[PDB]
């Protein structure tokens, strides 16, 4: 049940680093702020690392065995990372802004640019046990007389290619003996030198600098002694360069610059090969792959990733995230992917497990405040600022419905009819509920009786009465259908935010500003039970703010609260950097959740470093934007009393770290949280965590096997389901012949019924053996689907799973056999002649 | 917590030590069986098109003109893996014999010996460009071979009830590329028997059909009534 | 036996409109394959298939 | 129609779709005009499915693509046989809550 | 150790003007020594003392066979290139306008296939050369095969469009 | 814009603004973001409105 783990994080593809391919260029790295997502692109997935850093990661590289990672931060907190265990092996400070790291190409060195100096480290083994210091120094080589910008190895890893700042670059050799081939420094460049490459042939080096000049080094005569042979100039007036690759076997210079617009070049003929933009933003990183066809770009300041083809030109993804702004979320109802309302004025819809977004909508002119979906993820709501809730249709992905007011009110949060007659919205600048009807497009009702506005809003799903509340520190339900015109006022000590609504529409939770979250029989209108949640909330201490983090009254209570699909748990989040969650029998915290631990953003440390706390200021809000290389970030065109607008350059303050939305998967297990650093997926998962039921000695893995080789396959599978080990589960489950499937799925006890409900659910998404998993489905819900209707809340999210394998690869499976059929009997019935 | 260590008692089914289970690969030749790859693998593959007229810039990158025109084959020495760095191995048809290429050669073979299990691993092993490219390019004109040789070799794999919905795909993709010469030169006798053994055994496939059809209106009714 | 006729006369009615989705749409693409036209180059295509496509105007609220 | 399902490769009696299959392109083509156009109910539709099946398997399928003015007719009810065959795939497939009643009532004894 | 590639006398006084660009990859980069015959009209290609006579052999058969001087030192460079030769023979009636079919009005049909295919196309009266990679080769040919054998010039032009897609793609 | 941001996101939205939306028909795989995948392979264009 509680045991979740951090699974995922959706939005946000890249941040601020360099982007990284895999050797067979099948994943991409990307830093994203302090995690690092790795999207698998052929098999359609991505996971996040588990492990973070404390500031916004800078440098990414991984070694070419494909077997440990290496991260460091903008201030030069290294991590090295199992890659395939997915564990953190070492954590290494070096001193200062480590600008690049790089692996070796043979694996075993690796080395990186802190601030003047290029050290090349040793890698420790992946087989080794962890030591106290497993990095053991080769060099720390000194020659350049500012920061260095980058490194590149050779083909054969025996000398690395160094560019600075100061406007040289240097060829340093890895051992001793060859320092007499590798001395020389490349002068003659305008400005700061942004890559030095070699050739295929280690024999010219090309190196490019940010006003725009490659030159061609060579070892000619006028004796030999490292000529230019040739500068070509990229004659890109206003921009300049700001991300240098080269891919040395197909000769292919990748460059992109400060106004979107990158250029790739076959480089010593010089001749463009293509030249397209991104976009407006510059762009930030060039990666290449290993055999040279896909380039991924990113633009940080959209948050936007690119990976491109350039010889089929065509974007195999080009993707963008959204930093620091998102509204809401709503899972689709099945669990397979998120809609994301964000601030900027878009919905986006993002997949789950293939960590990108499906479709964009933009026709809201300001923040979308709210999503929800109905007609069983035919039709989706969003309502925002702009005055409209609109209605979008995701088949033919059309807005097909907008509804205004009357009185030009922006509005903050909706409800749809679970029959989906009306929509239903309210506003925090008007007091009332605006009723709409979907099939005509008109204002059905303004419901009135609040006297604050109207904060939450939520149909109930099986009787379909109405629940708003609003910050008059009242919870109000409304009887609209048939008649009635009823409403029931339920006072509460403080003014609410969030209320959210059981599964069978019994109750109410309701969140209030004291820091609760009450709970409330509708029928009957009393107080069920309610958790006192402001000591279990941590708030951290700002930068900006001269109070601590114990008197603070910022963000000790939830702004979004959510119930579990069996009802028996409530997920919650705030403006605070913990997600609580609860299960509302007992009305115990179950787990605390800390949602970042990057010092980047602001609400994160309860107690600040007194180190930066000066005679004048802490030194953390001194600004220092003018000490920056260029004008667009030298400036400050942020407009002073600036919270919650667009822009994160128009704020002037750390973003602070906060969850706008929380929302439990209806199939699987898990919840999604809108913070600012993306949707933070936590889910469980039964790989791990030996959490048995009613075992007694004689319950073993030995006796399972024993059992299923003397076929009792009955008795084979619940004593799998008395372990709860899914590896023993599975073997019990694929080993059952298909002439019992009935007789054992008609004698499994009731309460391993939705154990296996659940297993099947989440085994079939992926598993191949479609009829098998369609033959197991067919016997459960044949022998015992009267208990699940009399039981619809516990196999609520067991049965949703099943319905997310019957519909999303069977169904489609069979309509491939359906078309072929019809063809077929086409092209051969009837008259092709001339 | 960096490696699985086993659960194998000391003193003084390898898989069940290391508490794995590494799934089987098909539980009985009498079901059904998905390929072991990607699930979007078939719907790429179905709708390719599409996609790519998606992902396409919306206007054309500024290329040069002095470009070599061989640029794709003027390469260095990540070495690539694709259908167009092929070469031939080791008297004049739609490929010779000295420039067959591996999948036309193991066709005729396979039309040889009446044993096309290395055809389909060639088919379920290359990629979806690679597969477009192969079965659009398969000599539909004069005596009609290649075609019928594709078609009882999908014959014989979807006996089998392994890849299936890739052997489905792949019939899919021949009648979208060239459907219109089948469907010219039907009552064409080796054509027309190809199609008839592969509806005869295709027409043992609403298994899965009335399966799902059970599944999903038994799941509906038992979930909201 | 309901459920027996029943489901054969949907099953009988679906298989004409399968037969029918798949004839009439080889009517179209043999037409179009006939004399449709001539451009190779991927966006001259798109923008042709752009200014010959369907337009439907719609009432929309800002 | 009514009394081809009555009775008992042909869908109508033989007569009457050699009938149908014997007239020319301005009769087969205003007989596909008000196919199209009895197509858009759910209630009319199944005439004109099967009597587009008659010209389909009756008549040769380049003669139907070239006659002038047949590519505006056959897009126009492409989709609505889609819906239709969409919403009688729906309607087959809740059908076989007399299958689960049948097992229901089976495992009563 | 020699070879003798026979010159045309249709395609020699272009061997002639442009020899100049011909014999110095064969005499410094390739170590050949290399002989013209103006009795029999043909080049001679010695090995000097001091595998790659194949080599300038076919960079020789190509200018021999049509193809450009680019384009024979794009055959005698470039490792992964190779040249197919057919004649149609598959008039008035089918000589006589398939290769006006292969060609189309002022040869668009021709330098649409050599672009989509990323093959060049010699055409002669009906000898077909082509110089392309392998796959490009067998695209190439199974276009012109298929629009000597009677295609519509939608289904030949679409099946360009997509094969110039399916080439240049990874994956 | 700046009023709006300076105004810390509370405004008071623009009147009403009845337009006119042209749409194409085209599949709704091509109306979507380039990924791998897709979420719907329909026409943008209902039958009642082709």
């Amino acid at each position: 049940k509680s045991d979740f783990k951090f699974s995922n994080l959706l939005g946000t593809v890249y941040r601020q680093g360099n982007i990284t391919f895999s050797d067979d260029g099948k994943q991409l790295l990307s830093p994203v702020g302090n995690r690092v997502s790795v999207f698998d692109l052929i098999n359609n997935k991505s996971f996040t690392f588990e492990y973070e850093h404390r500031k916004n990661i800078a440098a990414i590289d991984l070694n070419k065995q494909g077997t440990l990672l290496i991260s460091i931060d903008e201030d030069g907190r290294a991590i090295l990372v199992n890659f395939k265990a997915r564990n953190v092996l070492h954590h290494f400070n070096f001193k200062e802004k480590c600008s690049a790291v790089k692996f070796s190409p043979d694996g075993r060195l690796f080395a990186l640019a802190s601030g003047r100096f290029l050290q090349i480290w040793k890698t420790p083994d992946v087989n080794k046990d962890r030591q106290f210091a497993p990095f053991v120094r080769h060099r720390v080589h000194a020659g350049h007389f500012q920061d260095i910008t980058s490194l590149t190895w050779s083909q054969d890893s025996r000398f690395i290619l160094t560019t600075s700042k100061d406007l040289s670059a240097k060829i340093w050799s890895v051992d001793s003996e060859e320092k007499n081939l590798a001395a020389t420094t490349f002068n003659g460049h305008r400005d700061y030198v942004m890559g030095a490459f070699f050739s295929h042939d280690q024999e010219k080096i090309y190196t490019v600098s940010k006003d725009g000049a490659v030159f061609v080094w060579e070892f000619t005569k006028r004796k030999y002694s490292w000529r230019i042979t040739k500068k070509h100039f990229f004659y890109a007036n206003q921009a300049k360069v700001k991300c240098v690759t080269f891919h040395p076997a197909t000769r292919l210079l990748a460059v992109g610059f400060t106004s979107g617009e990158f250029r790739l070049y076959d480089l010593p003929d010089f001749t463009l090969i293509q030249q397209l933009s991104m976009g407006q933003n510059p762009v930030n990183t060039v990666s290449v792959n290993q055999t040279g066809e896909w380039l991924a770009f990113g633009s940080s300041k959209l948050g936007q990733l690119l990976v491109y083809e350039w010889q089929s030109e065509s974007y195999i993804l080009k993707q963008q995230g959204h930093f620091d702004s998102t509204n809401s979320l709503a899972y689709s109802p099945d669990g397979s992917r998120v809609v994301t309302a964000s601030e900027d004025g878009k919905i986006k819809v993002w997949d789950i497990t293939s960590g990108f977004c499906l479709a964009t909508f933009e026709e809201h002119t300001s923040s979308v405040t709210a999503v929800q979906f109905a007609k069983r993820g035919q039709v989706m709501f969003s309502s925002s600022l702009d005055g409209t809730v609109r209605a979008w249709d995701l088949i033919r992905y059309r807005n097909f419905r907008t509804f205004t007011g009357t009185e030009r009110i922006q509005f903050n949060c909706l409800a749809v009819d679970p029959s989906g007659e009306v929509v239903c919205a309210g506003s925090l600048d008007n007091f009332d509920i605006h009723v709409w009807s979907v099939q005509t497009g008109q204002l059905l009702d303004a419901l009135s009786g609040h006297e604050g506005p109207v904060s939450c809003l939520s149909f109930s799903q099986e009787n379909s009465v109405l629940a708003s509340a609003s910050w008059d520190k009242t919870i109000r339900i409304w009887s609209i259908f048939g008649r009635s015109q009823q409403v029931e006022p339920i006072e509460v000590y403080s003014d609410v935010l969030a209320l959210s609504m059981r599964p069978d529409g019994k109750e109410v939770a309701v969140s209030t500003l004291k820091g609760q979250i009450s709970i409330f029989n509708i029928e009957d209108a009393k107080q069920v039970g309610n958790i006192d949640c402001r000591k279990d909330i941590i708030s951290g201490r700002f930068n900006q703010d001269r109070f601590t983090a114990k008197n603070s009254e910022r963000s000790k209570f939830f702004t979004t609260i959510h119930y579990s699909f069996d009802g028996m748990a409530i997920v919650a989040g705030g403006n605070n950097n913990s997600i609580c969650l609860y299960d509302v029998p007992n009305e115990v915290l179950l787990k605390r959740f800390i949602v970042s631990r990057n010092m980047a953003l602001n609400g994160t440390l309860e107690f600040l470093n007194s180190k930066k706390m000066t005679e004048a200021g802490s030194l953390d809000l001194i600004d220092d934007a003018g000490e920056n290389s260029d004008l667009e970030d030298r400036i400050d065109n942020s407009l002073p009393g600036s919270q919650r607008g667009g822009d994160l350059s128009t704020r002037k303050m750390r973003p602070e770290v906060r969850v706008t939305s929380v929302q439990f998967s209806p199939t699987a297990n898990a919840f999604a949280a809108a913070s600012t650093e993306g949707l933070l997926i936590y889910s469980t998962n039964d790989t791990i965590l030996f959490d048995p039921f009613d075992l007694d000695v004689d319950v073993t893995p030995h006796s399972t096997v024993e059992a299923l080789r003397e076929k009792q396959f009955l008795n084979a599978l619940v004593m799998a389901f008395r372990l709860n080990e899914e590896y023993l589960i599975n073997k019990v489950y694929e080993a059952i012949p298909i002439k019992e499937i009935p007789l054992v799925a008609s004698n499994i006890p009731a309460i391993y019924l939705p154990r296996i409900l659940k297993f099947i659910g989440d085994f079939a998404i992926e598993s191949q053996h479609i009829e098998f998993n369609l033959i197991w489905i067919k016997a459960l819900l044949s022998a015992s689907g009267g208990y699940i209707n009399e039981h619809k809340y516990l196999f609520s999210t067991a049965m949703r799973s099943i319905q997310r394998f019957i519909v999303r690869v069977a169904k489609e499976v069979v309509n491939t056999t359906t078309d072929n059929k019809y063809t077929y009997r086409f092209l051969v019935s009837t008259d092709g002649s001339m | 917590q960096f490696k699985t260590v086993s659960t194998r008692t000391i003193d003084e089914l390898n898989d069940i030590d290391f508490n794995t289970y590494t799934s089987l690969e098909q539980i009985d030749k009498e079901l059904l069986t998905l390929s072991i790859g990607p699930r979007s693998k078939m719907n790429t593959l179905l709708h390719l098109d599409v996609i790519r007229k998606r992902s396409k810039p919306k206007e054309a990158p500024k290329k040069s003109e002095k470009l070599p025109f061989f640029l794709q084959l003027s390469g260095e020495k990540s070495v690539r893996e694709g259908i167009a760095h092929e070469t031939p191995e080791e008297f004049k048809v739609t490929g010779r014999l000295g420039f067959e290429s591996h999948f036309t050669k193991q066709l005729r073979e396979g039309s040889q010996s009446k044993d096309y299990s290395s055809l389909l691993a060639t088919l379920i092993n290359f990629s979806p460009a690679a597969v477009d490219l192969e079965i659009r390019s398969l000599n539909s004109f004069e005596p009609f071979d290649e075609i019928v040789w594709f078609i009882d070799a999908l014959t014989q794999g979807l006996k089998s009830n392994k890849n299936f919905e890739l052997y489905e795909t792949f019939m899919s993709l021949l009648f979208k590329a060239h459907g219109d010469v089948i469907h010219a030169n039907n009552k064409n006798q080796d054509i027309a028997s190809a199609l008839q053994n592969w509806e005869d055994v295709h027409k043992k496939e609403d298994r899965l059909d009335d399966l799902v059809k059970f599944c999903m209106g038994v799941a509906a009714f038992v979930t909201t009534a | 036996r309901v459920k027996t006729e029943l489901r054969s006369a949907l099953k009988s009615t679906e298989d004409d409109l399968g037969f029918n989705v798949q004839g009439l749409k080889f009517v179209k693409q043999q037409w179009n394959l006939r004399h449709n036209y001539e451009f190779v180059d991927e966006y001259d295509q798109q923008e042709k298939e752009s200014n010959s496509a369907r337009k439907r105007v719609f009432g929309t609220v800002i | 129609l009514g009394e081809s399902r009555s009775r008992q490769e042909v869908i109508f009696n033989e007569e009457l779709d050699q009938a149908i299959s014997i007239l020319n392109d301005e009769q087969l083509i205003l007989l596909m005009k008000r196919c199209r156009d009895w197509n858009t109910n759910a209630k009319t539709h199944t005439i004109a499915q099967r009597t587009i099946r008659c010209i389909l398997m009756h008549h040769n399928i380049a003669k139907l693509s070239e006659i002038p003015g047949m590519v505006k007719i056959v897009d126009a009810i492409i989709p609505y046989t889609q819906r239709h065959f969409t919403r009688v795939d729906n309607l087959v497939e809740q059908s076989y809550i007399l299958d689960y009643a049948l097992v229901e009532m089976d495992k009563l004894f | 150790e020699s070879r003798k590639i026979m010159v045309p006398p249709h395609r020699m006084t272009p061997l002639r003007n442009s020899w100049t660009k011909i014999y110095p990859p064969l005499v410094e980069h390739l170590k050949l020594q290399v002989r013209m015959n103006l009795k029999t009209k043909s080049v001679e290609l010695r090995t000097n003392p001091k595998g790659a006579l194949q080599k300038g052999a076919d960079f020789i058969k190509a200018f021999t066979l049509g193809f450009d001087l680019d384009d024979s030192i794009a055959l005698l460079r470039l490792d992964d290139l190779y040249i197919e030769t057919f004649e149609v023979k598959d008039t008035g009636d089918h000589l006589s306008r398939a290769i006006g079919r292969i060609a189309g009005k002022d040869g668009k049909t021709k330098f649409a296939i050599e672009n989509a295919t990323r093959t060049r196309i010699v055409l002669a009266d009906s000898k077909i050369h082509i110089l392309g990679g392998f796959t490009h080769i067998r695209m190439a040919r199974e276009s012109v095969v298929s629009l000597i054998l009677g295609s519509p010039p939608g289904k030949v032009y679409g099946n360009l469009r997509t094969v110039a897609s399916r080439l240049k793609e990874r994956y | 814009y700046k009023l709006d941001v300076l105004s810390s996101v509370h405004f008071v939205p623009k009147p009403a603004s009845t337009s006119l939306e042209i749409r194409v028909e085209t599949p709704t795989i091509s109306m979507e973001d380039a990924q791998p995948l897709y979420m719907s392979n329909a026409s943008s264009l209902a039958p009642q409105e082709i």
